[PDB]
């Protein structure tokens, strides 16, 4: 069924692939090639996982981990049993989310919108390409990518994370996280915002933008702008998965001591590295 | 293709003192300067600012919980300013031992300071609270900003002040210190037996989370539906438009659901507040009434 | 234990708050419809929310929402298939008709107010005084459309005032008139403005204003629905 207002935007054309073959819609959602591109990556990927979970001899939800090739496989292919099915689900998953992201491009071209949505995907995209191929593939084995499991891809980030000391001394790790922290401000703030403007104490009118920015002044002396918030946003949350992604490549590549110890580059500095006193002399 | 991440062109007119309402025109400076490199991202008038008497409350306040802090990260480089530099991060204004408890009879150089400096702070954002209510009750607006504000309030409460009282000592508490804080985490974690087995981290993670997926998915769209006068949000609640139109018929089509242009941002008021709240109750529950989150997982009760 | 019980509670509250966010969510476009405007069958487990009643500022009454939902405009599509879920063709020029990505919403015929009942969009000729403070002024530059030919040339940026942002170049055509065009869909360039949206040929089709220092929402949609409409409608024209 149709919002009553959907009739007139459901015209033909947008398509990159297959002309007016795919172009059509299964209830609310939009198909196109890529959509069938999308269903059969993660039917497969679904059913892979299955097999999985029968050469493991279970079908408990919390215990289902599908682990990548042991290091001694290198980048090699490796059994099913083995790490084999984890190597043709990832390429599986590759496969729907490169798919998703092709379409919601079409959905863009057939409602005249720009791509800031597909290419803020790219990143989430970047960060789990980043953690399953291009730092495994640059440390020489699938074996340092994370398990598909619920509770065994959090024992990875710990065990990850530990084998370079406490990783809050990762620098990139450090800032990835101050975006991470301060998105989630400007996500309170902005919300607050739009709701306390189109919802104001009981009897008055709807505020306008101009009490909005008027707010912020009185409170901070600066008001970024109903436009500069939303450019803010995308590029908080850009930056967090960014940063995120870079903290890991570096991480069993340049760097694999303990990251606490890299800050003695600052330390042993010569124009005070013998100074007496304070926490380091 | 223009991609509005950035303004083509800034214009400017006469600075803009703002709605009056029921505000006191006599608290409000004049305008600060324009920054036309902020011009490039958001407005370029920096100022009026509204300093009442919690203004000034908080600001002398926290300046003397940074000042307290600072002192001491001077007494412990020796005074000496290339030890200062050099050890910045490594200086730590610790809370009171064990062994003083909840008391307030601990010695400057082994927990008074720390105390002192806390209450400076506790005074500093309480007042900050209130002002957040009080700037938006004189333009007449709802209090959204007060409310989610505590959220976060809520989680700084817990880590400084409710949890050490239930627990029965001030050492319990976060030291003042960029690498101190990090260890005191760290090892927080260790103690409860790792908190990845807390249900409560769990879920404010992904809200965490979800707060990054949701303001990327909100910007992008109304970015991309900027064409059509998109972040012009409150008359688009007024009087939906095509851009209201478009936004809510992209994500239908994607993931067979969506949103209005107002109920987007109760999603987004939410999806944040939540990050602090689920926190705020998995440290409130670790050492008061779960030792271990290991173990409690392994009973699940 | 303690624990337990908060984490029960917890998922029953998170429970009620992603049932009151849904149906907060279908204050607009709901109940939903089938192709031919009747109601559809099946509109889901969630139900409507009571209305909710917005006092507009300036005197410009209420709005009730959900409410009576209608189009108030004609819309010159057909099916091209006998069952749901196929696309809907044009039945003419779909830009001059305002459907797919041309397609214009209905909104009040009256301008946008700033919070002191003033019209929040004037050209910067009838606003003092604003004036181009960093970055190429686009004012006396040549207009090409994406056949890479001059339509026209900038005479004028309209602002925002309240918000202090240009958000439509005024454009004069050859015929001495003038179109608005958004700030969003134009590059300024050292020695041009280029529009890919539309070609020069199509300029003229740009709805007109009918009065030359205020633009209603009305308008700005059928402005905006337009040009954005050339990305698809104009791209056997652009090179
Ligand atoms: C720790 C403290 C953290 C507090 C966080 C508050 C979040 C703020 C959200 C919000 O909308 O606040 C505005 C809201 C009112 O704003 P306003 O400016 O007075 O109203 C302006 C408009 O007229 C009206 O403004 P409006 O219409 O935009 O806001 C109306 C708002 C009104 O919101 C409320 O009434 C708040 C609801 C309580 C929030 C506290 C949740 C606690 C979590 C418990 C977890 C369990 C652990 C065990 O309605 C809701 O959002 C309804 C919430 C639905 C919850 C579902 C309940 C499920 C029950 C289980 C079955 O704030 C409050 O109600 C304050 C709550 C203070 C609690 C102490
Ligand atoms: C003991 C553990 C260590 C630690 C070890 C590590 C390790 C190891 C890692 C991190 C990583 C991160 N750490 Mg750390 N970290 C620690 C403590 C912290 C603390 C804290 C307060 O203490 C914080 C806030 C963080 C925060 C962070 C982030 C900066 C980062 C994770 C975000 C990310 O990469 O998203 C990126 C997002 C994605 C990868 C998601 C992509 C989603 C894809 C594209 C789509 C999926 C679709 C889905 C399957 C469809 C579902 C079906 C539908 C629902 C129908 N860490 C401690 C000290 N940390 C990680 C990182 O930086 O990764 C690059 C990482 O590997
Ligand atoms: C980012 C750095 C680390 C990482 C570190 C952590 C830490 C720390 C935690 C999690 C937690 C989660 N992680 Mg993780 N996680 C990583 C990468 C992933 C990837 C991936 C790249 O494919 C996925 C799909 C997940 C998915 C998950 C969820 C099971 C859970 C909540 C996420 C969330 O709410 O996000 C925001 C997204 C939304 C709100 C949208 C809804 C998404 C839904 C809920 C995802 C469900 C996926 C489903 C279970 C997968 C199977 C479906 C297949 C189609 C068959 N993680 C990497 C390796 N992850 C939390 C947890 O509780 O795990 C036990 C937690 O504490
Ligand atoms: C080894 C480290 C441990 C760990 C130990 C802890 C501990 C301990 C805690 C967390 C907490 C959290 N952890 Mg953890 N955590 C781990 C690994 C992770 C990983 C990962 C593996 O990727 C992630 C993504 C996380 C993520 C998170 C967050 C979801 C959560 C903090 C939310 C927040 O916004 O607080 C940031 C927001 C605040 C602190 C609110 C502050 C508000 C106040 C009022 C601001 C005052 C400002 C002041 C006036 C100064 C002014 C400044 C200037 C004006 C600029 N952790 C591992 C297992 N984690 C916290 C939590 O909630 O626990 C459940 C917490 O206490
Ligand atoms: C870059 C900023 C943030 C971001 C952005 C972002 N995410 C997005 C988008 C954007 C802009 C979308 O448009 C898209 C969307 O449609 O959102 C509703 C999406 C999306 N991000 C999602 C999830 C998600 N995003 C995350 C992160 C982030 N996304 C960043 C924080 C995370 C985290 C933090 O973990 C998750 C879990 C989805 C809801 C959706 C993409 C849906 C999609 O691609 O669907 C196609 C695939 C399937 C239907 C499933 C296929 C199954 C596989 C073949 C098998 C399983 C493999 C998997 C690796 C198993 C691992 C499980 C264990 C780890 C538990
Ligand atoms: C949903 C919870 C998230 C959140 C919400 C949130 N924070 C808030 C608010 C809200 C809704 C405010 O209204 C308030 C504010 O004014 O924001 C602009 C604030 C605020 N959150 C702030 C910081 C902050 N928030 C944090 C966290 C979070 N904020 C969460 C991620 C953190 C982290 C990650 O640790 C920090 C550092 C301030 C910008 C402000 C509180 C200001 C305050 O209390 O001032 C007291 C101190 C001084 C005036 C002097 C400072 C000393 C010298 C440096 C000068
Ligand atoms: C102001 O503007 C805005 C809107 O509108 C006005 C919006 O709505 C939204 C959108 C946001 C919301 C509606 C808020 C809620 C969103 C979240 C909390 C984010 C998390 C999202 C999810 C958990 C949903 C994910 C679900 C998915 C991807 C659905 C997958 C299920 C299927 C069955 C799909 C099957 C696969 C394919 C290929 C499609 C079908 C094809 C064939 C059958 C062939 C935003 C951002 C916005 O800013
Ligand atoms: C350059 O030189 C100058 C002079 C400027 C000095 C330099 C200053 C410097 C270098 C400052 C640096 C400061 C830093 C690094 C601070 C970092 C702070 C961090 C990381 C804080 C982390 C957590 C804090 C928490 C959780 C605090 C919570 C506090 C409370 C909840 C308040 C509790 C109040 C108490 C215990 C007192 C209660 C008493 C009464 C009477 C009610
Ligand atoms: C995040 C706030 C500060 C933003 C400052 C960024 C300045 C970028 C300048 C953009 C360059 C101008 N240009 C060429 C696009 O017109
Ligand atoms: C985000 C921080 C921005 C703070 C800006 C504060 C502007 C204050 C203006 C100072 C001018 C004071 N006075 C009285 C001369 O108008
Ligand atoms: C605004 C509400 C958004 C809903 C998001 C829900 C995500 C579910 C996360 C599952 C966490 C499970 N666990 C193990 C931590 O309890
Ligand atoms: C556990 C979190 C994941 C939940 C994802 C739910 C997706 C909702 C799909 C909506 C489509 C329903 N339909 C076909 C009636 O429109
Ligand atoms: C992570 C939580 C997000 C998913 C919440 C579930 C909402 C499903 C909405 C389906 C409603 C579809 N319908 C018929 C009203 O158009
Ligand atoms: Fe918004």
């Amino acid at each position: 069924a149709l919002l009553s207002f959907e009739r007139k935007y459901r015209v033909p054309g947008g398509t990159l692939v297959g002309g007016n073959l795919f172009d059509f819609w299964v209830g609310p959602f939009y198909v196109g090639f890529f959509g069938v591109a999308t269903f059969f990556f993660a039917a497969l990927g679904i059913i892979l996982i299955a097999w999985s979970a029968v050469l493991q001899g279970t079908w408990n939800p919390q215990l289902i981990s599908v682990y990548p090739p042991a290091l001694e496989y290198g980048l090699g292919g490796a059994p099913l049993a083995k790490g084999g099915l984890w190597q043709i689900i990832t390429i599986c998953a590759t496969g729907a989310f490169v798919s998703w992201a092709l379409r919601e491009v079409e959905i863009c071209r057939k409602l005249g919108i720009g791509y800031h949505i597909p290419f803020a995907f790219a990143f989430a995209i970047l960060a789990y390409l980043t953690l399953v191929l291009f730092r495994p593939v640059m440390m020489g084995a699938w074996g340092y990518a994370f398990p598909y499991g619920i509770w065994t891809h959090l024992d990875w980030v710990s065990n990850t994370g530990y084998t370079y000391g406490n990783f809050h001394y990762n620098p990139a790790h450090m800032i990835a996280i101050s975006f991470f922290f301060t998105n989630a401000l400007a996500l309170a703030l902005h919300g607050a915002l739009v709701l306390s403007a189109a919802n104001p104490e009981k009897g008055k009118e709807m505020r306008t933008p101009d009490h909005e920015d008027t707010f912020f002044r009185d409170l901070v002396g600066y008001s970024i702008g109903t436009l500069g918030i939303h450019r803010l946003g995308l590029l908080l949350s850009l930056s967090a998965v960014f940063f995120s992604a870079l903290c890991m490549i570096i991480t069993g590549t340049i760097w694999f001591d303990q990251w606490v110890d890299w800050w003695q580059w600052w330390v042993k500095l010569p124009w005070w590295a013998n100074i007496p006193g304070g926490i380091n002399g | 293709e223009y991609q509005n991440i950035f303004s083509q062109v800034q214009v400017r007119g006469p600075a803009d003192l703002g709605m009056t309402e029921d505000v006191n025109l006599a608290n409000r400076s004049g305008v600060g300067p324009f920054s036309t490199l902020l011009g490039w991202f958001g407005n370029a008038q920096l100022g009026p600012i509204y300093l009442g008497s919690l203004g000034v409350l908080s600001l002398f306040s926290g300046l003397m919980w940074f000042f307290t802090i600072g002192i001491w990260f001077w007494y412990q480089a020796g005074w000496n300013p290339a030890v200062f530099l050099r050890d910045l991060f490594f200086f730590s204004l610790e809370p009171p031992a064990p062994e003083y408890g909840l008391s307030f009879a601990a010695p400057l150089k082994e927990g008074g300071l720390w105390l002192i400096a806390s209450f400076f702070m506790f005074v500093a954002v309480w007042s900050w609270w209130g002002r957040t209510y009080l700037r938006a009750q004189a333009l007449g607006m709802g209090k959204h900003t007060a409310w989610a504000f505590l959220s976060a309030i809520w989680l700084w409460m817990v880590l400084g002040f409710i949890r050490p009282i239930l627990m029965g000592s001030w050492s319990e508490a976060v030291p003042y210190g960029i690498f101190s804080h990090l260890d005191w985490t760290n090892n927080f974690s260790l103690v409860h037996g790792n908190l990845f087995y807390n249900p409560f981290h769990g879920l404010s993670i992904a809200f965490l989370y979800g707060s990054a997926l949701l303001f990327a998915m909100h910007g992008a769209t109304i970015l991309a539906v900027s064409r059509f006068g998109g972040e012009r949000e409150l008359e688009q609640i007024a009087d939906r438009g095509t851009a209201a139109e478009r936004a809510a018929l992209f994500w239908r089509w994607t993931m067979g659901f969506n949103a209005t242009m107002e109920g987007i941002h109760r999603w987004a008021i939410w999806m944040a507040v939540l990050v602090t709240l689920t926190g705020g109750i998995g440290i409130l529950l670790s050492g008061t009434v779960v030792d271990n989150w290991y173990v409690w997982g392994q009973n699940h009760g | 234990d303690l624990a337990s019980l908060a984490i029960y509670s917890f998922w029953i509250f998170l429970a009620g708050l992603i049932y009151y966010l849904q149906t907060e969510n279908m204050r607009e476009g709901y109940p939903l419809e089938n192709e031919d405007g009747t109601p559809a069958a099946n509109q889901g487990p969630f139900p409507l929310p009571k209305p909710k009643t917005f006092i507009l500022p300036h005197g410009r009454g209420t709005l009730t929402v959900p409410g009576p939902e209608s189009e108030d405009r004609p819309i010159a599509l057909a099916r091209t298939a006998v069952s749901e879920g196929f696309p809907h063709a044009p039945t003419g020029d779909p830009m001059k008709d305002g459907v797919g990505p041309a397609s214009w919403v209905a909104r009040r015929d009256l301008p946008e107010l700033d919070g002191h009942g003033h019209n929040k969009i004037k050209p910067m000729k009838a606003a003092a005084g604003f004036h181009v403070s960093a970055g190429k002024n686009p004012i006396g530059l040549p207009v090409r459309g994406c056949d890479l030919e001059i339509a026209g040339k900038v005479v004028d940026i309209w602002v925002d005032i309240p918000e202090q942002m240009a958000r439509f170049l005024e454009v004069e055509l050859k015929d001495g008139s003038t179109r608005l065009l958004p700030m969003q869909m134009v590059k300024v360039q050292s020695n041009r403005v280029h529009v890919n949206a539309l070609s020069s040929d199509l300029f003229a089709g740009i709805p007109t204003i009918k009065s030359p220092t205020e633009v209603t929402l009305l308008e700005e949609d059928k402005i905006c629905g337009y040009v954005a409409g050339g990305l698809m409608y104009a791209a056997p024209k652009r090179k």
